[PDB]
RNA sequence: CUUUAAUGUUUGAUGUUCUAACGUUGACCCGUAAUCCGGGUUGCGGACAGUGUCUGGUGGGUAGUUUGACUGGGGCGGUCUCCUCCUAAAGAGUAACGGAGGAGCACGAAGGUUGGCUAAUCCUGGUCGGACAUCAGGAGGUUAGUGCAAUGGCAUAAGCCAGCUUGACUGCGAGCGUGACGGCGCGAGCAGGUGCGAAAGCAGGUCAUAGUGAUCCGGUGGUUCUGAAUGGAAGGGCCAUC
RNA sequence: AAUUCCUUGUCGGGUAAGUUCCGACCUGCACGAAUGGCGUAAUGAUGGCCAGGCUGUCUCCACCCGAGACUCAGUGAAAUUGAACUCGCUGUGAAGAUGCAGUGUACCCGCGGCAAGACGGAAAGACCCCGUGAACCUUUACUAUAGCUUGACACUGAACA
RNA sequence: GUUUAUUAAAAACACAGCACUGUGCAAACACGAAAGUGGACGUAUACGGUGUGACGCCUGCCCGGUGCCGGAAGGUUAAU
RNA sequence: UGUAACGGGGCUAAACCAUGCACCGAAGCUGCGGCAGCGACGCUUAUGCGUUGUUGGGUAGGGGAGCGUUCUGUAAGCCUG
RNA sequence: AGGACCGAACCGACUAAUGUUGAAAAAUUAGCGGAUGACUUGUGGCUGGGGGUGAAAGGCCAAUCAAACCGGGAGAUAGCU
RNA sequence: UUUUGUAUAAUGGGUCAGCGACUUAUAUUCUGUAGCAAGGUUAACCGAAUAGGGGAGCCGAAGGGAAACCGAGUCUUAACU
């Protein structure tokens, strides 16, 4: 009684992936609510205010994993 | 709810001014701070704050 | 127818 | 009788070179102080009417 | 313009006009003209008489719109950096 | 060339008096053998009444209209925008009067930077002291914290404490995301100027995702951009803001 | 109770038996004093209840006299109607079948009778909703307005205080 | 007695009686841009409006609300 | 309402399970003839043939090409007692 | 004497049956009310449409009435059939 | 016809014949087609009247900017990588 209601779309999620064109500065991965589900890394960093991970220079996207117990890390391999 | 809007005038004679808000109720002393004035392109003190 | 009916 | 231009639209669009239309952004006429400088900043320069609305505007400005 | 009862595009967006009114009486002249002025003097009007301006006009620039050959002297008009150069380089003269 | 006061004025408020506009649905006279009208005499009334323009009140007497949509018929109830989880079928998206909860803010520090710091809970020992204040060690290892819902994050802390501070800066913006659209979002870098730091650096507000309102009309400040013969001005535009 | 929902309240009366009626009680869902209270002779094509008389109202209908209905002669309508070679049943199916499936039954056609079906005929539903429909009516809905009312100026003057 | 001519004759309407209230006459009030006319060739024992409804016994409490009547103070207030 | 819970007759296999080979069966496939659009290849290009592959259900609806009717010219022509 | 009584004419319209493509777009038959009164009747007059008139039903104003009829605006408008 | 769907017991039609519903004008844009071409074309009007005259004017050859103004650039900004 008195239920209903819901937030909108909001999207969130990988948008670039794997080897991707990854032009200049694509917002490859927008799952905010993050700095966590994914992490800044190689020639990509930025990690904007809404935790968006995005290309910092042109190349292919990567997806690795490292030493602070797991943790994901997206990065861009210069092509 | 309570918090009101303030102007921030450039202490330079130029008419420039930033704009923001503050809690009129809890902090009555008039806010001032160095901010960039773009008609003289210098960081300058801005007064006025309720 | 008416109206008459018945109804 | 000549078509009449939908006068209101005349005062919000200008035909551009290649036949586009350009307009002033909304959201920049009041209640500003709470909007980012970045946002307001991007709303100053005029912008082209999108592909989807072209149909409307043209029908409003036959003599554009 | 009607788009269901929704607030229409030409009303969501703000007006930004202001009509020069001075602009309405300024013409622009192509280099391609002037040769057709008839009398080698391209004058405040004169162009006007060659039907390339329109009576009401009171101002005029000369604009590098290409191609001038016959030497011509332009008088009482304004003329762009590129136009002046083209006129002069064709034996023309630009007195105010 | 006066307030404590008074003779001549131009001028309001009130009260008396007058007749001469104006009223008379009193009387008599003539037009006229006429209960109309007019003229006349006269009494009464008299600057009132009444009327015109303007104006505050009252005004269903009369008129034109409005009185939302959703909806397991309609009404009554509830709902109507924004955020969070689920339903949602491991990209995005996805309905019901499906299941549960928040928002219409707060903060000039609760922002920036610099240096430093690390929780809950339980066992053991310990004055007052207990199941649970403060101390000690030990376990534990974030089960704590986060300015407020929920989710996802967070130890290099985004959590805790402190010094200095105004980058909660102006102009721009490669390239992207997201929308039918209006729009919204993310962003390295360039230019100017600034803060903290020995420096590499970091800072274009806050751990992120709610905290909101198109256009019109108008206010304010700036602005040699416009200025209906010309100079100005009004008005307009533009920039900022309400 | 022209008011009582609960309600056929409860008690008394009348009846063989009475949700009505007559008389009471009071627990008046929700009477009440000039949108009058309680009474009331007389009047009433007024509402409710009872009894005598009366009877075809009924048990339960019979017979009879007249007007139609039926036959002949004359005149001669109507609504309705996509087209018809226009059966029953069980089932199917836009979900209640003369018309589909299966099956049963039935030689062709009148006349007099009867109304179970042709979702029979007749009126483009009024109830139901819907339309940014209509109209009349209401009011402390909105905006106006005739009317009433207020003051100012004009018509409109003179005195003395 | 009257009524829905054509599904309602009644407990509805009317009625005499009752009360309140308005009206001083160029009456209130009504028709009417107005002139005028009705009210009435009447004048408060009259006339309009409203409610009630022969008669009998009667008609209690409340003026806070809304309305109406009265109120020469003061507060607020139009054109000017 | 009437058998009315294989459609009926009827069935002890004409029911059910398994294996197998037949055959019936559609506007599907193929065959013969034909039309039309788009292809290509060959005959031959103000093109049309011949093959040949392929496509041709269709409401709202979009595109293409046409028939016929009335009337003007062509027409003092042409048809017609 | 009487909005007095019984009861024809006259004025009404309480019940029933008939009629319901009628004999009749409200009547016929049998009963019923009033019947010297606020009675009933012939002729003629006046009142007009947001207006009349109304012993009050939203009744009646020519078989029409919660705004008559005729002509006009007029091809009102119809997101409906 | 309307529908998710109609033999429907959902609409409409008793039958025939005749009539009966996307038009006209002016603007604007697109396609086809024709003329001419960096030019194209005239309106009224004159008229030897479908001619000829009439280029007033309209469209195009230059854009950008609210605007002043600048111009193959211009706007933005003190200035643009
Ligand atoms: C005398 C002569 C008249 O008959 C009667 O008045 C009978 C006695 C009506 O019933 C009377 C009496 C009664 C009880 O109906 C039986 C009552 O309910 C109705 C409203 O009026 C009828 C039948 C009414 O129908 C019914 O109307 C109802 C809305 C739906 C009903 N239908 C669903 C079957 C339908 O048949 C209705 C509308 O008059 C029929 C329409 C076509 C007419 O107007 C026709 C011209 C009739 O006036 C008439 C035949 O001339």
């Amino acid at each position: 009684g008195g239920s209903t209601r819901n937030g909108r779309d909001s999207e969130a999620k990988r948008l670039g992936v794997k080897r991707f064109g990854g032009e200049s500065v694509l917002a490859g991965s927008i799952i905010v609510r993050q700095r966590g589900t994914k992490f800044h890394a190689g020639a990509n960093v930025g990690c904007g205010r809404d935790h968006t991970l995005f290309a910092k220079a042109d190349g292919k996207v990567k997806f690795e994993v490292k030493g602070p117990k797991n943790r994901k890390f997206i990065s861009i391999e210069a092509e | 709810g309570i918090r009101e809007k303030i102007k921030l005038v450039s202490s330079a004679g130029t008419g420039h001014f930033y704009t923001t808000t503050k809690n009129k109720r809890t902090k009555p002393e008039k806010l001032e701070l160095k901010k960039f004035d773009p008609v003289v392109r210098q960081h300058v003190i801005y007064k006025e704050a309720k | 127818i008416f109206s008459i009916f018945v109804i | 009788p000549k078509i009449k231009t939908v006068r209101g639209a005349a005062k919000r669009f200008k035909k551009t070179g290649k036949g586009g239309f350009k307009h002033k952004h909304a959201n920049l006429r009041h209640i500003l102080t709470k909007k980012a400088t970045k946002r307001k900043r991007h709303l100053r320069p005029k912008a082209m009417v999108s592909k989807g609305d072209l149909g409307l505007v043209i029908a409003c400005l036959p003599y554009a | 313009g009607f788009e269901g009862g929704q607030m229409p595009l030409y009303r969501r967006l703000p007006k930004f006009g202001f009509t020069s009114r001075k602009a309405a009486i300024t013409a622009e002249i192509r280099l391609s003209d002037l040769a057709k002025v008839e009398g080698g003097v391209v004058d405040l009007n004169t162009l006007k008489a060659a039907n390339i301006i329109g009576i009401q006009i009171e101002f005029a620039k000369v604009i590098l719109a290409g191609e001038v050959t016959t030497p011509v002297t332009v008088r009482g008009l304004r003329v762009t950096k590129g136009a002046r150069a083209a006129i002069e380089a064709a034996g023309g003269k630009i007195e105010e």
